[PDB]
């Protein structure tokens, strides 16, 4: 069932015509304000652009020619007695011709010009934010009528005039009175006369033109009071400054532990700064990038292409990029190469940055890790390449046997100082060190002349086998390192064997001597134990038996292996119950125990006819 | 198998604002 | 102070003009080509809706004249070789000044003019997708030149070749040959050669329209196969291509347990259809494969969630004809009537879910045991009462009243309380066996006050959050037990200052309660429903404690021996004391990691059977 129509039979026949492409302008002013921004907000955020971008041309006009700069302001106009929105500059303004051709004109904008005029590429290409050409028709999203004042700063031009209710027909006249610059009055529409206060603007401005280059004013008063300190060199901007950028950012009273200024070219155009806070991280920094991107200091509102790791969202600051492709709605491309290389370079100037203040002080970042370890174990459960993997890893801080308690150590160091020839990282799960160094796992392990790391911390050992690598050395637990490596009398000891083997057949699969233990009745071993802790926090005691494997290892030299002797035999009733408590607490020493509420009735009932002798 | 199932964890935030009302 | 510069003494005095808006067509197409779609891929999909509208409109155009139904399809043909894409189509075509009109204005679309002469907004306005105009230049994307040999479906008209570079002149010459409809050549850049190869394109038309009206070949073999059921009405679709469908879009191979067809007009245009799935859900699954359609092809939004979080266990598919889109046809991001789509989505799956439960207890009783956990992260994270009492009305519990093994929901629970009573008490066990036997069920065993028994984890958190149902306080059976107002007194006193000596730092209040009867001891916290995930979530994770209130029981024999043992092993009496302690603050669930408990007992149990 393979058939075609595709064929080449067509040619040519007549003389071949020519003709220029035409635009709807209509249907383009109704694409514009009706289906390119999904926030109706947004049409200020394009128009104060605009009046930045006019002040940046007057400056380039006064900087060239080298004459006086008088003020450069934003001012932001409402009025809700009539309903109306007013975004003034002072800068270049705007001729007849200019207006008839940068404002009537669909995706024609004057900023591109002015760039490619500029022959050095350096002062004003980095501070214009217009390349489009359809930024200030956004304004009809919510005005039936936009009425803008414009008059040049060339030295003798005249006031203009430009109504236009956005049906696709503008007119222009000559206006009196009108000040240097561009003055756009909006009359709101009916349903959008939110944007006719205060309130709803200041929340506008503070969301996408904090950081304008110039002062903005709303009804008088200015409101940005905080300069972009992600612009000038790190050496400039002092701790106060920090604090203060991190406040804002943030939306937190605090002071941030750790401060990044990242300022790189050679791969693309980063402008960066990072801060690691000083308090804890809270319960909604844990869930889902709290990094915010700008583009010539203007918000781009992604929210969703996570230009940060998932595992580094603890982290607040903003990004500054020239090169990043946003679509007509000034949004983020989503996908984009250049945001993917983005997004590696920051991960790998992070994990140095960690890395390095790691290095500088290590009481700092033993604090800092003991906060925000999660993170770090996250991005390593959740990486994908291994050299991101062993990176990650690099910032893990777990004390071990070797060295006495609260010095914690990291995974490379620990490799430095390891045999010859051993291949092998070995790692113990405790809730604490005390109980690390009393595990029965590790004074089973206690025969090798080797060196383990502790871990307390949850989602621990699911790091550390999702790691299954540092440094070219594999990484094997000490309860799977037990399982792969290959008193009481020998009739007591075996016929004792067979005993709980017939009462515990159902929940242990194997019993066994272990002769490695001395101050633990008993032990549990599984073969995938790492990945069987973790299986039974995701999925009566006979069904994780059937999958588990619960290998039951007994020391005969203990007090409660010797006592059963005789208490199999003198009351054979209580043996039962002695052996059950027996494999629940090797059961809750492996961390094999779901809820160990079931046990509580069995102990209890254990105790009463345990010690009524007394 | 298990080391890729990923655990999701998700609105761990969400539990803890119910948490905050009650007490 | 505040520094203003807006004034009024600014006046007209020039004679007004009038102009007509302009637009530079080279800016629009550098647009349209870089600046517009994020994804590289998404033009053929253009091409194709194109090519599907030229198609409808010819079968309009027909149901005008009456005549027979000729063969109407497209065609997808790949060429590495020559490294060309070709998509041909049977539709009306383009006359030269049609070609003219709408290939070369930008925003001015033939869809649209069709559309406005239908007159009935019923018969193609459904299925005709194409509405902005720019979704052709959208080919500019990857060509470095574009042909379209174009022949109308008049009797009569000739062939039209037109050629564009997108560089905003384009030409046409009269072609000769040309079969009626439309034939567009793409020759691909150098740097998007990947849409010159089979496997790419057949993965991107599937992935965006594969649903198409119209029978859709690429290199001959067609790979629709599959008509879209959502918009036939329930009754026509059949069981056997419902688990077809379910298995095409949840790219499983089971079958679905409840399938809902959901299609209404008047709050807005919704064709939905939602599959559970028989098997257990998946550690990833806890777009979510209900991918948002528009007249037959994927949006592909995968932002907005057009379906709630915690109904993301259901797969299937939604479409809708007045959804609004981006120039790029791509969902408008926190738009009214997507969020209205989505409540009304929400709505729409609790009623089915409740009429589920209503016809079909024990079914709708083992979905619960697969899917209870999605209904439980709602509850957790709703906002509004009335939908919290909505999802609740989902939840099955079992209660004391009533035999092991069957459930029932809140609304039959308080179908059947007391009319003084005014509270639903609800307890958390992992087992009934367990809940049966807890101290707190005990405590409350004087009165005969029904209770839920809750086993799956963040029940008691679901509860919390609910706080009421039907007018209904939920308050849990430690809660109702704190907020409540043989071992002679003298010597309880005794031996209760001892045990207050030795568990000062832990037990901060310690008292004696007179409604136990097998368990020795009892730990009470006033947020203990609160506290007993608190402290999960602590353990869990290192973020931003407690003062447990201990009861012992005087008629128990374990206590009743502490007056005999501490005058023999006061040592021995104190371990027997922490261990009672920790198997209270066990059974209480606000015990931390019991493996701390492990050597305390073995050092208990070394010494207390010393006597045999
Ligand atoms: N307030 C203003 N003062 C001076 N010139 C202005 C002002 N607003 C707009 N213009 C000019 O009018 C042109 C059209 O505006 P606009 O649509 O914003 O283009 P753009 O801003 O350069 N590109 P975009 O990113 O889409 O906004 C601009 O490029 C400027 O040259
Ligand atoms: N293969 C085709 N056969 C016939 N007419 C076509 C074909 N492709 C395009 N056209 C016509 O040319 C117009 C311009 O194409 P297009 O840019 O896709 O506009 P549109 O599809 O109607 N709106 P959009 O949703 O942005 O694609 C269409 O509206 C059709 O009238
Ligand atoms: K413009
Ligand atoms: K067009
Ligand atoms: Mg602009
Ligand atoms: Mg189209």
């Amino acid at each position: 069932p393979l058939h075609s129509i595709i064929s080449s039979t067509e040619s040519v026949q007549g003389s071949t015509s020519k003709h220029e492409f035409q635009a709807e302008t209509k249907k383009l002013l109704d694409i514009v304000a009706r289906s390119l921004y999904s926030e109706k907000e947004v049409f200020i955020r394009e128009l104060i652009s605009n009046a930045s971008d006019a002040l940046e041309k007057l400056r380039h006009k006064l900087v060239s020619d080298g004459q006086a700069l008088p003020e450069m302001e934003i001012h932001l106009q409402t009025n809700a007695e009539k309903g109306t929105i007013t975004i003034q500059d002072t800068g270049i303004g705007m001729t007849q011709e200019e207006l008839v051709s940068n404002l009537g004109t669909i995706a024609r904008s004057g900023s591109k010009a002015f760039l490619d005029a500029l022959q050095n590429q350096a002062e004003a290409s980095s501070k214009i934010i217009g390349q489009f050409g359809v930024g200030f028709y956004s304004a009809f999203m919510v005005a039936d009528r936009v009425e803008v004042y414009s008059r040049s700063a060339a030295p003798g031009s005249l006031g203009y005039q430009w109504l236009s209710d956005g049906s696709g027909v503008f007119e222009i006249a000559e206006a009196s009175g009108v000040r240097t610059g561009t003055k756009i009055i909006i009359h709101l529409k009916s349903d959008c006369k939110e944007f006719s206060s205060e309130a709803r603007v200041r929340d506008v401005v503070t969301k996408y033109s904090n950081f304008v280059s110039f002062p903005l004013y709303l009804n008088g008063r200015r409101m940005n009071t905080l300069q972009a300190i992600w612009m000038m060199d790190p050496k400039d901007v002092g701790e106060w400054q920090h604090e203060e950028f991190y406040r804002y950012v943030a939306q937190a009273h605090d002071k941030p532990r750790y401060t990044l200024h990242y300022k790189t070219d050679a791969p693309l155009n980063i402008r960066s700064i990072f801060y690691v806070p000083d308090m804890k991280p809270s319960m909604f920094d844990v869930s889902r990038s709290s990094v915010a991107l700008y583009s010539r200091k203007v918000l781009i509102q992604t929210k969703a292409t996570d230009i940060l790791p998932k595992w580094l969202r603890f982290i607040r600051g903003v990004v500054d990029s020239e090169d990043i492709p946003l679509n007509l709605s000034r949004e983020l491309l989503q996908e984009s190469a250049l945001i993917r290389k983005l997004r590696d370079v920051l991960q790998q100037r992070l994990i140095k940055f960690f890395i390095d203040q790691s290095k500088k002080d290590a009481e700092k970042y033993a604090k800092f890790f003991e906060d925000y370890g999660l993170f770090m174990r996250e991005g390593i459960v959740t990486a994908t390449e291994q050299e991101v993997k062993e990176d990650i890893a690099k910032l893990l801080r777990y004390e071990s046997s070797a060295l006495p308690s609260g010095q914690l150590t990291s995974l490379s160091e620990y490799a430095s100082r390891m045999r010859a020839g051993t291949r092998n990282i070995y790692y113990l799960c405790a809730p604490n060190r005390h109980l690390a160094e009393h595990s029965p796992y590790y004074e089973a392990m206690k025969k090798k002349d080797t060196e383990v790391l502790f871990c307390f911390e949850q989602f621990d050992e699911l790091t550390l086998l999702h790691l299954r690598e540092f440094d070219k050395k594999k990484l094997i637990s000490v309860e799977t390192d037990i399982v792969v490596d290959h008193c009481l009398s020998e009739k007591e000891t075996e016929e004792l064997m067979a005993w709980m083997r017939n009462v515990l057949g159902s929940r242990v699969t194997n019993v066994k001597v272990t002769l490695r233990l001395d101050t633990h009745p008993a032990m549990v071993t599984v073969l995938e134990m790492g990945a069987a802790r973790h299986f039974l926090r995701m999925q009566t005691q006979e069904e994780r038996a059937q999958l588990l494997q619960p290998t039951l290892e007994i020391n005969p030299r203990h007090a409660l292996i010797k006592k059963l002797n005789q208490l199999r035999a003198s009351e054979p009733g209580l043996a039962q119950l002695l052996v059950d408590q027996i494999y629940e607490n090797a059961m809750i020493a492996a961390g094999l125990v779901d809820d160990p509420r079931a046990m509580v009735g069995r102990l209890n009932e254990l105790l009463v006819k345990a010690l009524e002798r007394h | 198998v298990i080391k890729d199932l990923v655990p999701d964890l998700s609105n761990f935030y969400a539990q803890y604002k119910s948490i905050e009302p009650y007490l």
